[PDB]
């Protein structure tokens, strides 16, 4: 309670840049293991989620959702939010998009996105399978900033996003570096995995035999690829798809670039190869141009005559652009602590994700069934009683007399609550319930709950049909506690469930492989 | 916004509008010794009143680099530090201000305790405020401790740990205590699981020196795991704390337990219980107002905070040791990321194993 | 015609008739390298002109634009008819030569007629990644160094020259966005 | 002016039907009575003010 | 229905179930195949060509609506209302 | 109207200004941010209104 106190450089300098450091590698850099999202992606997919951006509803506007995440979840400035947005929307920068943009979102060739003003996004198809069962309290929720609002801790993901999509980013002391991978390849890995979970790193390689950028190219080597995935560090190269075509009439020959590597500009490259051409370190280019018309995307780089044209394309390889070596480095989030991880390590932290989402379900799921099939052993119960019930509600003056009295008088099953009450009599009790309620040798017991329920009962309900409809209700409760009972007693049915998802999964969202890869003569 | 990193950038990458703006302002020529005279500085107290967050402390540790290597204005003690808060907190009439996330801890915990009173019977006199607060607090860290060891073992094993039995060295030598403790305590697990997970006990026939070191399986999501507790849980240093909080738990509340917040009554069974409803119904009433940088506070918020010098809280920026704070600003600032690297992961690991 | 219904106004059959008669015959020309030789680029209303065509569709819950049904406006026959166009004339014109070089004489020699008529001019330079041609910056020209064949397109802002960039034809159409 | 009260005999709706379906046995005590009487009394007052 | 106006708002109704309108504020919010299809593509364009029927009254408007004066603008444009107001008397 | 559907009662705590020019823009106001928040800034500030 001082107005100065001396503080030594060294304490402080170490206080801030530490707390700097671990909230940065925590919270903005790297992805988690599990869901594989930054928490900003969390943040976003969850405001978006909550909204109601459905993949089948119209668009909303760029600007709804970021003030939404910026007021509730994600207290960081707007532009780094809509940067976000607008990089999840984008085709040629995540391999499955998260978002589906309307409007404009910026392209290879360079052009920035359209301002917060004019777009429109909507959740794509996969981000709902990326969010599947997140009602069902099948993640931790943590409380926002203000404290007022929750947020998920990690999103139940059926897609293993982390390989899939890819990450990049910088952290203070870690970096990341995640290349995308084809969706098929990465769920038959998963489910090699489940199989035998004591697979090899080369098993998981036949299944998965490297990465498939967004954009289609060549990967030059397979020693970056293997290094990366027993290691988790290595560099690859991607080379870019590059003809020679000769015209029949003329000797005259032109190079033509189908295709360029990963997160390089196009228009960069072109300026870069002018460049080359104007300080004459490149030799034989007679021109240079763009012939893109949304059916592809062609680079025409017409040679001269006195030129091989194979030497030239060489050595814009060498020299430009068109081969770009990515640095692998898995680094991400294992237990909310950084950790360098590799491919086997990730599809077993998946699969345990999954594991435990499963399992959260069904307990969710049994003690909602158990719950409602209460509710509906109260009501058959007051609708076999139907006459002295009425009887004694209406000579009580209050509801709260009524409870009294219903709760003190034990009940006669009847023939239908009899009839009901016998096949699957137990086992299918809430587990809070004390032994002293229920149906104590053919006199039930009503709790507060039953009662109160019983009181709420409406007129529209007695008829017949409505009565057969519960019991049908209850029969159906009936079986579904059975089988989610019998999904809890084994693992076997566990591993079970999660197989059929992921197969269900792959059948949907299922892609073709885009990017070769070849050998190379320095493996 | 952020500010050139000294240690990093060149001498000639200093000609930066923003510093070049504090070397003016300053008035010490902007050079490092051509014509540096601290002397003719113009202002003699210094304050770095940088936002209350995160980036507000790395903007401070820019601007500290800056001044401690561009040195004599450090040493004659005209840098300061100013301690903007980060949380408002109403309960209707009631205002408080929050710095730190860990003060916001407390005030939490001040605000649970607040017309609290805990009674063990039925009929019995309320415990006293400060060894409720000695409990609440001990409860606390224990729980960090566990949310630490959480990795080592389950936590629902840790929290039941605390109120069964302690388990000495001696009866490692023994046998049948060994197999009852264990038992008693995976029973326990059982009862109150509202998971799938499923305990059972194995005994350790350690021939080595004649100890039984129980282990506990569970089944968790259908993978089997073994966390066979060793000689050394039993004594280090960990299990000890979970011991003495547990000796003031045993059987402190009895069957008709009870906790009043004045017009509210609550029948309890467990300690953890009164404490979340001691938590929940402090923060009904409760608001949070987190400031993202002094932007969002009113000037006279910040009058009163942090530029009245009469409720000012400040702190003196003194180098204890040369060579230490050069060592420090090298590392966690140079161009090398190895030191910087390994000093976080140390200082982490550190973080997460104060003093066992 | 749609479900023997004549169209006065046309219809979304008409337009991709067009579209697919103007690609297919650009293609053959492209192909066969005629119009190269004629020194003459054919567009819209050479291939239509003296033309007789008659286009009958039959859908089976069709949308109009009124009660007279004076034009269709249903989108799924637009997508039918090019594809149909675009396999099966371009298979006509493979399988008849004589015919094909027949209506490319037709087209080139309404082409030539076009081209006679408009203003006499000279080529320009135009931006490119070996040359600038001190032009400014967000500038995104052509290909095409005549003018007459070219087109320049003066939008809003930047957003929106990003959105007109993506899409256009890069051989006549340029794009300088304003402020 | 089909329904209503006619020759002390109420005539019911479809919409009077269907809330009347809408009942709960928690209002058959006797304090809803007294509620509905009330009510109606206030609700007269009301719409003659 | 008893009347026109009930059968209108009733087809209106109807017709307004499902329907969802996209307005573009500018091209940023336009797909580049959206403006291909509209705009930018010359089989499916619609252009129009300025051209100056009389110079004299171009150059009245251009000074009465675009110049320093506000009284033959303001003149002009309330005039303008008035008979929009006044299309079908 | 914005801020009433909102919920931004005066005696409710606060909100940020974002959420609030971001739910007009995207629902009500077709003109975009920027122009809105002056707007606001003007009709909260005490020495213009």
């Amino acid at each position: 309670a001082r107005e100065i106190t001396p503080v030594n450089i060294e304490e402080e300098l170490k206080s801030s840049y530490l707390d700097y450091a671990m909230s940065v590698i925590v919270g903005r850099a790297l992805p988690d293991v599990r869901d594989g999202l930054k928490p900003v992606h969390r943040r976003v997919l969850y405001a978006m989620n909550v909204l109601g951006n459905d993949w089948n509803k119209a668009y909303k506007k760029s600007a709804r959702v970021v003030g939404d995440v910026i007021g509730k979840y994600h207290p960081h400035g707007d532009s780094a939010v809509y940067d976000t947005i607008v990089r999840m929307a984008q085709p040629f920068s995540l391999r499955y998009m998260l978002v589906d943009g309307q409007g404009n979102f910026g392209s290879i060739d360079g052009d920035s996105a359209a301002a917060m003003r004019f777009t429109e996004i909507r959740l794509a198809k996969i981000a709902h399978e990326l969010m599947a069962d997140l009602e069902k309290e099948t993640v931790d929720f943590v409380d926002n900033y203000d404290g007022t609002e929750k947020i998920p801790d990690v999103m139940p993901t059926k897609i293993p996003n982390l390989l899939v999509n890819g990450s990049s980013g910088i952290a203070v002391g870690m970096a990341t570096n995640i290349p995308p991978h084809n969706l098929t390849e990465v769920i038959n890995g998963c489910l090699a995995y489940i199989d035998d979970e004591d697979i090899s790193i080369e098993g998981l390689m036949e299944h998965i035999p490297g990465p498939d950028f967004p954009t289609a190219a060549i990967i030059n080597g397979r020693r970056g690829i293997e290094e990366a995935y027993r290691t988790g560090r290595g560099k690859v190269y991607i080379r870019a798809r590059a003809e020679v075509e000769v015209d029949a009439k003329t000797g005259r020959e032109t190079i033509i670039v189908h295709e360029i590597p990963y997160q390089v500009n196009k228009a960069r490259l072109i300026e870069k190869i002018a460049e080359l051409v104007k300080e004459k370190r490149v030799e034989g280019i007679s021109a240079l141009r763009d012939e893109s018309d949304k059916d592809g995307m062609r680079i025409v780089i017409e040679v001269k005559r006195d030129a091989v044209g194979e030497v030239v394309l060489n050595n814009l390889y060498s020299q430009t652009q068109l081969q770009v070596s990515f640095g692998i480095n898995m680094v991400a989030l294992h237990h909310g602590q950084p950790k360098i991880m590799n491919l086997k390590d990730i599809i077993a932290a998946f699969v345990r994700h999954r594991r435990e989402v499963v399992t959260r379900r069904t307990i969710f799921e049994l003690r909602k069934a158990r719950d409602r099939a209460h509710i509906l052993e109260a009501l058959a119960v007051a609708l076999a009683n139907i006459d002295p019930i009425i009887e004694l509600i209406r000579h009580a003056p209050t509801p709260a007399e009524a409870k009294t009295a219903l709760v003190a008088n034990p009940w006669q099953l009847g023939n239908v609550a009899a009839m009901l009450e016998r096949a699957g009599d137990d086992a299918a009790r809430p587990e809070w319930l004390e032994p002293e309620f229920g149906v104590r040798d053919g006199l039930y017991y009503l709790t507060e709950q039953q009662a109160q329920a019983i009181l709420d009962l409406r007129l529209q309900k007695l008829t017949g049909l409505e009565h057969e409809k519960l019991l049908d209700e209850y029969k159906e409760l009936l079986d579904q506690i059975a089988e989610l009972l019998r999904i809890l007693g084994s693992a076997d049915r566990l591993m079970e469930v999660i197989r059929e998802e992921l197969e269900l999964v792959r059948e949907q969202f299922g892609d073709k492989r885009r990017t070769e890869i070849t050998a190379n003569s320095a493996d | 916004g952020k500010i050139l990193n000294v240690e990093k950038a060149r001498f000639d990458k200093m000609l930066s509008s923003q510093e070049v703006a504090t070397l003016i302002t300053a008035l010490g020529c902007g050079i490092g010794r051509d014509e540096y005279n601290p002397d003719k500085l113009r202002y003699h107290s210094i304050i770095i009143m940088t936002d209350a967050d995160v980036d507000g402390s790395h903007i401070r540790t820019l601007l500290l680099t800056f001044f401690y290597r561009q040195p004599e204005i450090v040493e004659r003690g005209h840098v300061y530090i100013a301690q903007p808060p980060l949380y408002k907190v109403k309960k209707g009439k009631q205002e408080q201000y929050i710095k730190d996330d860990e003060a916001m801890d407390q005030y939490q915990i001040s605000i649970a305790l607040d017309g609290a009173t805990l009674h063990t019977n039925a009929s019995a006199p309320a415990l006293a405020g400060e060894a409720l607060e000695k409990l609440v607090s001990e409860y606390n860290a224990t729980q960090k401790m566990i949310n630490r060891m959480e990795r080592r073992y389950p936590k629902a094993m840790l929290k039941e740990l605390i109120y069964q039995p302690t388990l000495t060295e001696a009866d490692l030598s023994d046998e049948q205590t060994v197999t009852r403790w264990v038992n008693a305590l995976v029973s326990e697990l059982n009862d109150k699981e509202q998971h799938g997970s499923q305990w059972k006990f194995d005994v350790h026939t350690n021939a080595e020196q004649n100890l039984f070191e129980p282990i506990v399986r569970v089944r968790t999501h259908g993978v089997d795991t073994d966390y066979p507790l060793d000689h050394e849980f039993i004594t280090g240093g960990e299990y000890r704390r979970i011991c003495t909080l547990g000796e003031k738990l045993r059987g402190l509340l009895e069957e008709d337990a009870f906790i009043e917040r004045g017009e509210r009554r609550q029948p309890v069974a467990s300690f953890e219980q009164a404490l979340d409803w001691l938590v929940k119904e402090s923060r009904r009433g409760l608001s949070i107002q987190r400031y993202k940088g002094l932007g969002e506070m009113n000037p006279e918020q910040l009058w009163e905070t942090t530029m009245d010098p009469e409720s000012r809280r400040m702190l003196r920026v003194t180098v204890k040791d040369a060579i230490a704070a050069d060592q420090l600003f090298t590392t966690l600032m140079g161009d090398a990321v190895e030191p910087r690297r390994a000093f976080i992961e140390e200082n982490a690991l550190k973080a997460a194993n104060i003093d066992i | 015609f749609t479900n023997n219904i004549p169209q006065r106004d046309g219809g979304t059959h008409l337009a991709g008739f067009r579209a697919a008669m103007t690609r297919t015959l650009n293609a053959y020309m492209d192909k066969e390298g005629y119009s190269k030789k004629a020194k003459v680029s054919a567009t819209g209303d050479d291939a239509r002109e003296g033309l007789i065509a008659v286009v009958s569709v039959k859908v089976p819950d069709p949308k109009f634009s009124s009660q007279t049904k004076d034009k269709l406006v249903s989108s799924e026959v637009k997508s039918a008819v090019e594809q149909q166009m675009n396999e099966l004339l371009a298979e006509y014109l493979l399988e008849n030569p004589t015919d094909a070089k027949i209506v490319v004489g037709k087209i080139i020699d309404a082409a030539r007629a076009r081209e006679a008529a408009r203003r006499a001019r000279e080529m320009t330079r135009r931006k490119g990644a070996l040359d600038l041609a001190g032009l400014p910056g967000k500038l995104a020209d052509c290909q095409e160094r005549d003018p007459a064949l070219s087109e320049l397109y003066l939008v809003e802002g930047d957003s929106a020259g990003g959105s007109a960039k993506q899409g256009r034809n890069r051989k006549n159409q340029a794009i300088l966005p304003l402020k």
